[PDB]
RNA sequence: UUCAUAAUAACUUUUCGAAUCGCAUGGCCUUGUGCUGGCGAUGGUUCAUUCAAAUUUCUGCCCUAUCAACUUUCGAUGGUAGGAUAGUGGCCUACCAUGGUUUCAACGGGUAACGGGGAAUAAGGGUUCGAUUCCGGAGAGGGAGCCUGAGAAACGGCUACCA
RNA sequence: GAAACUGCGAAUGGCUCAUUAAAUCAGUUAUCGUUUAUUUGAUAGUUCCUUUACUACAUGGAUAUCUGUGGUAAUUCUAGAG
């Protein structure tokens, strides 16, 4: 139906290139998956080659992740913060790729308090040692630490759900952090 | 159309085969396999046409079915399995073993091999890659994967074969002054040295390469597969030897040698 | 009109042809999937529990 | 090369890792019917290869200025991002820029045009023809839409509307 | 071994030339830009989740062909139960 082809764009030039053949399965490109955050739902779909191609439908949660520490966990997604192509995904509250998102942050609290157990927001005799050894390792920039503090993490969500099925994405740190807030600031 | 195709037209058929123009619309399509569709040879083509162990297509079928035919140590009952270049296919009734090698001409050759030589195959690369488990394979352009290669087994360069089991015998680096068998359409079943690799960023490796008579020619690599170092080559190759004389010189031996 | 009335556990099952309109029209606005009683249907049928399930137009 | 490949982090409506099958009945006694083992089949993972597949590079078409402008509201040209696709991409969407082609014939029209291999003619140069045994491409009354499937926008499949 | 499900095939061949004039097509490259059943080559001790009494020498109920019960003016239409 949604076809990919070449054959229409009339051309280059100008000339409306007439329709030689009707169009072909190999040019395809099925509807747009745009997946919600409401009750986490997957339908596969036959794509070429056979290959199961999961179309991630009204996703929940998705393993985003860390650059400083190198981590991620079973982590709950809150809703589509902001999309730089089209806003009109930021109020239908779709998740897409490269969508700045907000990050549960409960797992990323559980697992840093085992890490290095400082504590983001505001036992045993030989781990002291472990937790002596490590921690002041990476003090974290501000921003990340705030939004630890408020239960919601900024993502940027890096995987293709109309394709993956996955909806696993990547915590904003440092500059691409620093620059998606002001946007932030400039949409609110 | 509409996905790949099943039938080969008799004309279409790869001419080295040297296919009868009448006698059939079709040819035998050479099936998926180690080697490529015009590089190929189905048996069909082998065992009627060129030795004529079979008077038609129903014997070799029945030939391959029983089943002292194997192609490279296994069987084979399909009556168009590509049976290419290098190919040791072993009749064992007759013990009539035969390499599969071009005549200087190109059109492949009967070469009525030893027990004993067949036996291994000589095989080039291609690849050089590693695969999972970090495992570094070869593999051959004349078909076969082989795992855990010498490091220093290259592209382009050959590998013999143990083929029964398959495995690495030995092997025979790319260089200048290395005899060098050729598979390339005009220069296809010439013999010579090399001389000259020209590089070439993108655009085909060529290579120069002069025979016995010192005749140069140049081919693509792809098109040329190292047989050995000079003097010696690994296979033993038919009567001609890769040299490939001049038009009027086959007329002239042709009509020296009349021996009634 | 006909019925098609079948035993499971026996497997014995037979033809019932029926001119009486009365007894058929115990039938009608059921839909398929529900239990009938063996009384009304008839009085060769008394005390027996139908289930209707499946039909033809 | 952001390659092959290897690591640290996890996930996941946690894929795959044989509750499968035909011939053969061997080897040790801890003398149980024990533990053991041959020749095959299919299946199944990504890597290979083959058959291919989609694109795509360059260059190349018949007549017409009694077609000199055309494309760009309704993607035209480029960009950033996504969306889709097996995948590249104005293939689609948002926001942005104003490009793009043109007398070295753009655009338009015509074609009693499917392209090529070739054919006839036959000093040389050529002309005209190529529906037609091979190779491509299309189509299966039209135009759509899709199921299954590795591969179909199938039509000796289906859904519809027109005829 | 009829029948049937599963497998695979029916996307091959065949016909035709309506479209179609940078489109197709020819050679030429490219896919470091992709899918590829089949093909013949390759190959998975890690499923366990605290480790003093646990399905593994084998887990479950269905559905077809069948047994009949039928319809129809028609049809390679098939509804119910076992
Ligand atoms: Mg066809
Ligand atoms: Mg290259
Ligand atoms: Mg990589
Ligand atoms: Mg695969
Ligand atoms: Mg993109
Ligand atoms: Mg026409
Ligand atoms: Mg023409
Ligand atoms: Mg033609
Ligand atoms: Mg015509
Ligand atoms: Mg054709
Ligand atoms: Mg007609
Ligand atoms: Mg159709
Ligand atoms: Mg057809
Ligand atoms: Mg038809």
């Amino acid at each position: 139906g949604i076809s990919r082809d070449s054959r229409h764009k009339r051309a280059a030039t100008g000339a409306k290139r007439a329709q030689f053949r009707k169009k072909r399965k190999f040019e395809l490109g099925r509807q747009a998956a745009n997946t919600k955050i409401g009750t986490k739902r997957i339908h596969p779909v036959r794509t070429r080659g056979g290959n199961q191609k999961f179309r991630a439908l009204r996703i929940e949660t998705g393993n985003f992740s860390w650059a400083s520490e190198g981590v991620a966990r079973k982590t709950r997604i809150t809703g589509v913060v902001y999309h730089p192509s089209n806003n009109e995904l930021v109020r239908t509250n779709t998740l897409t790729k490269a969508a700045i998102v907000q990050i549960d942050a409960t797992p990323f609290r559980q697992w840093y308090e085992s890490h290095y157990g400082q504590s983001l927001g505001k036992t045993s005799k030989n781990t002291e040692r472990k937790w002596a050894a490590r921690a002041a390792e990476a003090k974290i920039e501000h921003a990340v630490d705030s939004q630890f503090g408020a239960g919601r993490l900024y993502a940027a969500i890096s995987s293709r759900p109309g394709q993956s099925g996955r909806c696993d994405g990547y915590i904003l740190e440092g500059e691409e952090l620093a620059f998606y807030l002001r946007r932030l600031t400039a949409k609110k | 159309a509409r996905g790949p195709k099943k039938h080969l037209k008799r004309l279409a058929a790869p001419h080295h085969w040297m296919l009868d123009k009448l006698s059939g619309c079709y040819a035998p399509r050479p099936s998926a396999g180690p080697h490529k569709l015009r590089e190929s040879l189905p048996l069909i083509v082998f065992l009627r046409n060129r030795l004529k162990y079979a008077l038609n297509g129903r014997e070799v079928k029945a030939i391959l079915m029983q089943r002292h035919v194997k192609v490279d140590g296994k069987v084979r009952t399909d009556t168009t399995f590509p049976a290419g270049f290098m190919d040791v296919i072993t009749l064992e009734a007759t013990n009539e073993n035969f390499r599969l090698v071009y005549d200087v001409k190109g059109r492949f050759a009967v070469h009525r091999i030893t027990d004993e030589e067949a036996s291994y195959k000589l095989a080039k690369v291609k690849k050089v890659q590693l695969g999972k488990k970090g495992i570094p394979y070869v593999v051959t352009h004349d078909g076969r994967t082989i795992r855990y290669p010498d490091p220093n087994i290259k592209v382009n360069d050959t590998v013999k074969v143990d083929l029964a089991t398959g495995t690495i015998t030995d092997f025979i680096k790319f260089d200048t002054g290395k005899l060098v068998y050729v598979t390339g359409g005009r220069n296809l079943g010439r013999v010579g040295t090399i001389v000259h690799r020209e590089r070439h960023e993108g655009g085909f490796d060529l290579v120069h390469i002069k025979d016995s008579l010192e005749n140069t020619f140049v081919t693509r690599l792809n098109n040329v597969f190292v047989i050995g170092e000079p003097g010696r080559p690994w296979i033993s190759l038919p009567k001609g030897k890769g040299i490939k004389l001049t038009i009027s010189e086959e007329r002239d031996r042709r009509r020296a040698q009349h021996g009634l | 009109m006909k019925l098609n009335i079948s035993y499971p556990i026996n497997g014995t099952q037979k033809c019932i042809e029926i001119d009486d309109e009365h007894r058929v029209r115990v039938f009608y606005d059921k839909r398929i999937g529900q239990e009938v009683d063996g009384e009304s249907v008839g009085d060769e049928f008394k005390g027996y529990v139908f289930k209707i399930a499946g039909g033809n137009d």
